[PDB]
């Protein structure tokens, strides 16, 4: 009744919402060829409903090298997607930001358009849409930056969540890896609602901890962030004793209109031979959350403030309790919040418990928590990625290439200045002020 | 005969107005299917001043449930007590509001009040003889506060000679359960100020403790706060709903506690509230009634009345006893707890009794006072409202769909001004 | 006893009267095949208004069935409830008028009328005293809208000294069936408004309306969209069919609704309208049913009243109800609503009670109002045809079959006369 | 009852007639050799019953090559076709306009009309004709328009509608295409009640695109166009809440003498694996046929506006969401009307649904929509396919051929001006005019 739909943006893009889907297959009970053996609308928000029995997302994958489609098309999914939506190029970007935004991203985009088109004219009661990103990837970032431009041209004042893929600060995979983040992140400042960041170091620090996992393949971290992508979706999807909306969330975390780039959080993340001697309860998985080991991006909030903060509890829960954990958290003495927010809280409470998938790193819960904080963190973050992009830029690497794929210079320039008043910006409003 | 209309806004407004009818079909003996099964005539004999009579001797509640996010109507509508409400009465619409008072007083709320406004035409037709309206909320949300504030200014504009009571959801001192409250809340608190007749200001840390504490609950959950709302407003609707010795009603209770116009905001409290465990072990007995009714930890709005003068007080008790020892015994109470009373109100005291007990207890009471401990309240509001509009943080959506920066700066002068009246006006001589 | 005759022309009239027949053997408990196997003796009393007594106690109807085209009569023929028809009536032509005026009225309908009128003329050479004739037909095609005005010309010379009332589904406001509508219906109403009796205006999408908000249906067919229309023309003929406190006949609405001989275009009206469901938790009486007539939610025609001021009105009870409840209702109404009533007509208002109820339900009621919001009905449809008509659109294929641009010239100028004298005797004083 | 002849001629009609008379003995249940295994009338407007049980269609093939007859013969459709209709010559025009119509036309011309007097005496209430005729051939050309001025004269005033084969900007399959089209069309221009359009290339991009297939035989090709031919027809031969005969379209659709060149178009068009996945709605194949994309005739719509409509829905079908559906088109602005026809909408309903033959590329379907708009889409047609014949006869080529077969010089003169006069009243009535 309430439609949101999925844009899923370059391999990550492709592998997570893989992932993404396969863990709503197991949430609302549909086997994966569509049939099936508080439940039934929630499958009408996502699942949209044929002449048959068969229900078919409302996903639409896009890409312009078309390995990764075909390996999607080839996987167990291959008769719940529709097949019209699987939009392949022939060639990748090539981490190439100028050829994935205006060399080859112009040839397909008309494409995706009429795609997104047709599927919001087909629903009714549209919310919004979820773009699944990477931030390396030449074809995500310019795919990424055409997309908001267009469905910020074509519908004017709706929803536009991202899951992004945050370049890591030590780890790395890329060379021009500074130029994509700064060149999207100039690009879609300004186009988007409310942004989410993820790491990759960050959730192999997680995985190598909480988890006790000594082969980390992708397929844990989309597990992953996938089950965060659920539980921030579960308060739309299903009923619960306070439902919270994407609005709602909007409203309670972004205070100003370039301040919105949050971080998420998940909990409990413990392993199978731990579940037994543990007692999960509430406050016990609230303090786990807040605690600063547990982020899911590589920055502690200790060097920074909270600013806004966003829970949501699953499964069976009281109230009260809850109140008093959030009561002893903000008297807690680490946790430091800014002086003009003396209200700085948001709760949703859920009455559907998470179900873990088969053959998962994780173990069965009878309560999870999700949590979404737009701290002052992230400005080291963004001032180490500036730092790395000045250095690298000083001497003019790869400038040819991004030239000669159809640029200029004022493009940099100017992205280099609005990434600096960012910051400057950022770290104001975050720093206490007298009056 | 004397007919009262009910409306509900708001997630909050929902939940306790199925808690609320649960209460009115338990005392009124009526089947979840909606047919008559009791077998006293003295309830029947006034049936119809919530229930309206239809054909097959059906009983239908004179209920307005609206709200924007339609999950709550899913989930009344789905559970039981679901097959007794009259599908018209059930306006939904498309997206909630989002905790914005801005889309609940300006972009929705045209349409939505539009067509609740045709279903309030419709449902006052049948009513015999209109007594006043009753509208349960919060001052949280978004839909719920502003969508309410919009509909009492309707319905105070088609309907001057009539009063109507507001029991809202006040946001609680200590936690607060969103983010943006002090906007939401002053705007609507002086809507209310403008456009209402009186207001029982309930709070929700308050009726934790009480839960937890009087009664001894390890896991108290909404249900339970809900059951403690909905006995407190039934016991103050039973004195018309039922007959008795000293009657009162809605318009006595207003003209007894409204002084002045702009002085209406009430504290409510319930006696008894005993465990199941240490029932056995106290005599229920008036004595003990009045003292644990005039005991500040059996408040149910987060203020200590030590810190103010309860300007008045109304006693609204139930089942059968005497008046002698009522009165004697409220008597010594002004007596011995002279310090707390204003002067310039002699015989500050209002009493009523019913005659028909609360279902499964011998006799209870529920008290409403009119204080000056809510300044405290006010005030904090306005210390954290004047700090996040100052920071002039989440301002531009506010702004974004319709409001600019004077409307926040005369909500927060009225708003300042009533509080500065409320003191004066307590610290006279 | 007070004979009438039943006309369908076009393929509505079939269709229409496919279910109209289908709702008269229910009220008179006539089976399919023909045979009355009632237990109610008050039917039989008055049988032969409608049905025709036959050998063997057999009644077959006094209706005849024309179509240009053979597509129509093949369902009603070969499909259920068509044993009952006397084969005679089935009157069909070669092919359809194929939308189309001329090939309705001059070129291919002029054959045919010689075959029906030898029909009307034998259909109650029976009759004792004929009252007058029912025609239902379409303003939109050629056949319904072309002949059957061509056949009122032509039985008006026949038959001068009765009456005849046409059942007409105007054209919709919003959707245009056909491309080439305004054609067909400003040359009908120019012969309309000169030998007919009173008309009900119907629009489509008013029933669409009506039945998807009030009824809650989803997916309304043409068999549940014609099976209202036949409720209103069942109502307007049951007080000589039945027994009344007050009965009226079609000559009386005529007398009482028709004030001036150029104004006889009505808007019909029907209540009550109950889901399957939603009718339990309402109880039936006689308040309701008028609030529900005069609303412009619930009206057949799609114009607004609000614009407009009833000239006079008329409403047809069903059931059992004492009087006073009707009459006593319909000064409120007049009171309440007194801005939307014409002044130079005190007491504008008639009313009829009949003494049996619809079938399945407790009671009904019927509304024929003659407002003046039906001047916003012809201006629209002028509309149009001007600005077609200014480039001479589809013009080619008239005048190629008898007529001439001369004949448009009378049908714009009498319509643009006659809607403004259905307007200014609004603002007359 | 009221009776319809079909003349098919030139291969193109014969290759068509052999799949379009494929189509309606599926719709009726009728066997290749006549026998039998709504119903009961519904073919004895097609199929004149003969005094066995065998049923005869009545149509009448004409080609002046002995070829493509001659497999119609030994086809397995050999039986239901009365071996007299096969009406044959000895040889072919040769693509030559002259050559069909004043040479060999004339000595076959009058054993055509001997068996058209045959079989319209054989039937009553006889309605029309259905004319399938290409353009490029001289058969097809030439001797069709014998025909018109044939028919005409015998028949005063009765439907004669044309299904052509409109020559194709880009795809060419013979070279004197601009010679044969414009000699064709003046002739035919005043004898003619309404003549759809149909082009050859359209028909692959439908193909390839809407139903993907590689390898689009005319088998496959001409399969598409009977479902339009077996589509204007559907009203006559089932029963509908809503019927529609042939003069209502001539009447509904054809605003001025010469103005009556409208295009078809079919949905839904979809292959057999996407069957499944897709809902099948009303509302959205009234969106599926409008689309630009979908038209038959290679000219996109949105370069002019539509003078007017005509639907002919079927199947399990409800006239509100039909009201509704088309309703919503006018406000979309894809659509463009002329400000002197508000109301332009046509809508026929039936219910009967359409009936896949085995074998075919089109999959089991509950519903159609057939659109036919005459629109001002078609004038560039004309006026690109005038520029290529005003281009041959700046230096008379391939002008001998026609000149020494029986025709003047000055002939050709008439044809060129007017296309013109027709491509000037086409285009001066679509476009505004003041007052
Ligand atoms: N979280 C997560 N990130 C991934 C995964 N696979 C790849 N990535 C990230 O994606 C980045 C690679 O960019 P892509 O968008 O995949 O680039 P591409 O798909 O090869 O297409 P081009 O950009 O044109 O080369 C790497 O830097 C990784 O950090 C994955 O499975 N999980
Ligand atoms: N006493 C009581 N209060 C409740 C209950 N449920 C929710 N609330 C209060 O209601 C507030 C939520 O505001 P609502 O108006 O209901 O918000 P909503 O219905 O989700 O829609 P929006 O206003 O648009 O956000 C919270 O701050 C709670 O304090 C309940 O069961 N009992
Ligand atoms: N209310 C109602 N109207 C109908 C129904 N069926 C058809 N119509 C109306 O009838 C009109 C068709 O015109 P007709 O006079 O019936 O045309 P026809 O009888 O098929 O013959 P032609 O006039 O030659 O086309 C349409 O515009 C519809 O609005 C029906 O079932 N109910
Ligand atoms: N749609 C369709 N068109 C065809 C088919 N076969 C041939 N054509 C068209 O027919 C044209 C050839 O002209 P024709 O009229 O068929 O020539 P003909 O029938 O052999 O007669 P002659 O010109 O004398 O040889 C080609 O340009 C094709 O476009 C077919 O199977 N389907
Ligand atoms: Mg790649
Ligand atoms: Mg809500
Ligand atoms: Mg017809
Ligand atoms: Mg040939």
């Amino acid at each position: 009744m309430r439609e949101c739909i999925s844009i899923h943006v370059g391999q990550a893009g492709v592998q997570i919402g893989n992932a993404c889907w396969e863990l709503y297959c197991l949430e609302h009970g549909i086997q994966p060829d569509g049939q099936m053996p508080h439940h039934h609308d929630s499958f009408n928000t996502f699942f949209s409903e044929t002449g048959a029995g068969k229900h078919v997302p409302r996903a639409v994958f896009v890409d312009l090298e078309p390995t990764v489609i075909d390996e999607v098309r080839t996987g167990t999914y291959r008769q719940l997607f529709h097949p019209e939506q699987l939009i392949t190029g022939k060639e990748d970007a090539a981490n190439n930001y100028a050829r994935g935004h205006y060399t080859i991203g112009k040839e397909i985009i008309d494409l995706v358009l009429d795609r997104i088109r047709k599927l919001a004219d087909q629903c009714t009661g549209l919310q919004g849409f979820l773009v699944f990103h990477s931030f390396g990837g030449g074809t995500g970032s310019g795919f990424t930056s055409l997309l908001m431009e267009r469905l910020s041209v074509d519908y004017g004042k709706k929803s536009k969540l991202e899951f992004s893929i945050y370049p890591a600060p030590q780890v790395s995979t890329a060379v021009v890896e500074p130029y994509n983040s700064i060149l999207t992140t100039h690009t879609t400042l300004e186009h988007s609602d409310c942004a989410f960041m993820v790491d990759n170091e960050a959730i192999y620090d997680i995985c190598r901890r909480n988890l006790d996992i000594e082969r980390p393949t992708y397929t844990n971290l989309n597990r992953l962030i996938s089950q965060i992508v659920s539980s921030i979706t579960a308060s739309l999807r299903f009923d619960g004793a306070l439902n919270v909306d994407l609005t709602n969330f909007q409203t309670n975390l972004v205070p100003y209109p370039r301040i919105h780039f949050p971080l998420a959080t998940y909990a409990p993340v413990i392993s199978a031979e731990k579940a037994y001697h543990e007692q999960l309860s509430v406050a016990e998985i609230t303090n786990a959350c807040f605690e600063p080991a547990n982020q899911m991006v590589k920055c502690d909030p200790r060097h920074g403030k909270y600013m806004a903060c966003c829970l949501l509890y699953r499964g069976d829960v009281v109230p009260k309790d809850v109140n008093a954990a959030i009561a002893t958290i903000k008297t807690k003495r680490s946790i430091q919040f800014v002086d003009w927010c003396p209200t700085g809280f948001k709760v949703g409470i859920n009455y559907q418990p998470p179900t873990v998938v088969p053959g998962g790193d994780l173990a069965k819960v009878q309560r999870a928590v999700c949590m979404l904080s737009n701290t002052t963190a992230i400005a080291e973050a963004w001032a180490r990625l500036d730092h790395k992009f000045d250095l690298m830029y000083a001497k003019r690497a790869f400038v040819h290439w991004y030239v000669g794929e159809g640029m200029e210079e004022g493009e940099f320039s100017e992205a280099r200045e609005d990434m600096a008043a960012l910051e400057k910006d950022y770290e104001e409003v975050g720093v206490d002020s007298v009056e | 005969m004397r007919e009262i209309v009910h409306i509900q806004a708001g997630q909050c407004g929902n939940q306790i107005g199925a808690k609320f009818w649960e209460v009115i079909s338990d005392e009124h003996g009526i089947d979840p299917s909606g047919n008559y099964v009791g077998d006293s005539d003295l309830q029947l004999e006034r049936i119809s001043v919530y229930y309206n009579e239809a054909s097959s001797h059906k009983y239908v509640p004179r209920a307005i449930l609206v709200d924007l996010e339609p999950g709550t109507m899913d989930s009344v509508r789905s559970g039981a007590f679901g097959h007794l409400f009259r599908p018209d009465n059930f306006i939904f619409g498309q997206s909630g509001a989002g905790n914005n008072w801005a889309k609940g007083h300006y972009t929705e709320g045209a349409e939505l009040v539009d067509s609740v406004l045709d279903v309030v035409r419709k449902e006052c037709e049948n009513c015999d003889c209109l007594q006043g309206f009753q509208l349960t909320h919060s001052l949280g949300g978004g839909t719920g506060s502003g969508m309410g504030t919009l509909l009492i200014s309707k319905v105070r504009e088609e309907y001057p000679d009539r009063i109507m009571n507001t029991f809202s959801v006040v946001p609680s001192p200590k936690v607060s359960d969103t983010v943006v409250e002090p906007y939401n809340a002053t705007l609507s608190i002086h809507q209310l100020v403008e456009n209402t007749d009186e207001t029982y200001c309930i709070d929700n840390e308050a009726l934790y403790d009480i839960c937890f504490r009087t009664l001894k609950l390890a896991t108290p959950t909404y249900g339970d706060l809900n059951h403690l709302v909905s006995a407190t407003m039934s016991g103050v609707t039973t004195s018309l709903r039922f007959p008795g010795q000293l009657n009162a009603d809605l318009r006595k209770l207003a003209v007894n506690m409204v002084p002045f116009p702009r002085l209406h905001f009430f504290m409510p409290g319930f006696a008894p509230l005993t465990a199941r465990g240490s029932q056995q072990y106290r005599a229920l007995t008036v004595p003990e009634l009045t003292q644990q009714m005039f005991d500040a930890k059996n408040m149910m709005a987060a203020c200590d009345p030590r810190h103010g003068r309860y300007l008045t007080v109304a006693t609204v008790f139930r089942g059968r006893m005497s008046m002698k020892e009522v009165d004697e015994q409220m008597l010594a109470i002004q007596s011995k707890n002279s310090s707390y009373f204003v002067e310039w109100i002699p015989n500050n005291v209002k009493v009523a009794v019913c005659d028909i007990p609360p279902r499964g207890l011998k006799m209870s009471s529920t008290f409403i006072g009119n204080s000056t401990a809510i300044q405290e309240l006010f005030k904090r509001i306005s210390e954290q409202f004047t700090a996040m509009f100052r920071r002039k943080a989440f301002l531009h959506w506010y702004t974004g769909e319709g409001m600019d920066e004077m409307e926040f700066t005369e909500a927060e002068s009225n708003m300042n001004d009533l509080v500065s009246e409320y003191q004066q006006y307590q610290d006279a001589t």
